[PDB]
């Protein structure tokens, strides 16, 4: 196993070198709108939409995230949007969505990612109710490796939740969103994230570091295994009080190993939280709840998945909602050119 | 049950950042 972890260290050193190369010289304008056939709208957001499209020459299906530059600026999301694209075009890991193309025009920013028809973990989790612990652990293991990877690049993730995780056709996870991801060596202070997933030190407006991602992993494992998150209420303010309280109630069916893992991840004191101790991520990888987990095998996608969303065709949209279909507006005049020069 | 309380909280749908 000790040879396995010298291997892990050499891998991360190689990945940091490769990431910094693409990080320091990002790809730009690697396709254009006319290259795709629009099929259907898969989601809407305050400053854009996601569309299922098909590459004309290739025939491959893609999720195309289209952001209105004017609204990005209005809602003060410039830094987040430039970061999402710069990060995605530079990272390379099995459980991250794959950015294939990006480009911009007078009005919009476009990011084009391989289409995952299974959709979001969120809807499967809510329909099924909860996942069994082996099922939950298979997903968790992939987030653990993914955070090891991102953290080795000094990237804090800050956006973990079932909404931002896809289940692909082999039943493995793809992490979707990087708008809140930031390269940070020590602490940062932006109040961002989702109420249910916020670590106590975020809520308390003290600086915080990568330990907030290990907190969020605890929330995610809990929500997956229980069917509801550990801290919920009618209003966000009531959630925050529960989070900082230091108390969590576990369902009666949670194993003793799972409870002990979660107490160490949902540790309100970040200096005592697993993932942030001397041994770092190994305290998690070496915890008894993960004794049966073949980390090498997970990375290699060799473990058989406990759930494969029904294969209904590579352009199926059944796992996404229906939205009113609207034109993609492109002005005859360039908008916000300076804000998005690096895109 | 706690799940019933959850399916009563109004926070069972996709959760926005904030
Ligand atoms: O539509 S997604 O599931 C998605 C994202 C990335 C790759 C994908 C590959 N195949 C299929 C879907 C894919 N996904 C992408 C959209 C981001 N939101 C909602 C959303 C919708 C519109 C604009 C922004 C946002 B937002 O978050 O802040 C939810 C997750």
């Amino acid at each position: 196993k000790g040879s396995e972890q010298e291997s892990v260290k050499e891998f991360l050193a190689k990945a940091k070198e490769e990431f910094l190369k693409k990080w320091e010289s990002p790809s730009q304008n690697t396709a254009q709108l006319d290259h795709f056939d629009r099929i259907k709208t898969l989601g809407t957001g305050s400053f854009g939409r996601v569309m299922l499209v098909k590459h004309k020459e290739t025939g491959n299906h893609y999720a195309m995230k289209i952001l209105d530059k004017q609204k990005v600026v209005k809602l003060k999301q410039i830094e987040h949007t430039l970061n999402e694209k710069r990060i995605l075009q530079a990272v390379n890991f099995p459980f991250l969505v794959k950015l294939e193309f990006s480009f911009k025009d007078n009005s919009n920013l476009y990011m084009v990612m391989e289409y995952v028809p299974g959709g979001e973990m969120f809807s499967h989790l809510r329909r099924i109710g909860r996942f069994s612990e082996p099922h939950a652990r298979f997903y968790a293991a992939q987030i653990v490796l993914t955070f090891e990877y991102l953290h080795s690049l000094d990237l804090i993730y800050r956006d973990l939740k079932p909404e931002n995780l896809l289940i692909d056709q082999q039943g493995y996870i793809q992490v979707t969103d990087f708008g809140f991801a930031k390269r940070v060596k020590g602490r940062t202070w932006t109040l961002c994230g989702t109420p249910e997933y916020l670590a106590p030190e975020i809520i308390l407006s003290k600086g915080y570091n990568k330990a907030v991602d290990w907190w969020a992993l605890g929330v995610l494992i809990y929500e997956m295994a229980a069917g509801y998150p550990p801290f919920f209420a009618d209003q966000p303010i009531q959630i925050y009080e529960k989070i900082v309280s230091g108390k969590v109630r576990f369902p009666s069916h949670f194993s003793s190993d799972l409870k002990d893992l979660l107490r160490n991840l949902l540790q309100v004191d970040l200096t005592k939280r697993f993932g942030n101790l001397k041994n770092g991520v190994n305290d998690i990888k070496n915890h008894k709840w993960f004794a049966t987990t073949d980390w090498i095998a997970i990375y290699q996608r060799k473990v058989e998945a406990p759930f494969i969303p029904k294969f209904k065709g590579p352009g199926d949209t059944s796992n996404f909602d229906d939205y009113e279909e609207e034109e993609i507006r492109v002005s005859i005049n360039e908008k916000c050119g300076k804000e998005f020069t690096e895109f | 049950t706690t799940y019933a309380d959850f399916i009563a909280s109004g926070r069972t749908s996709r959760r926005d950042a904030i």
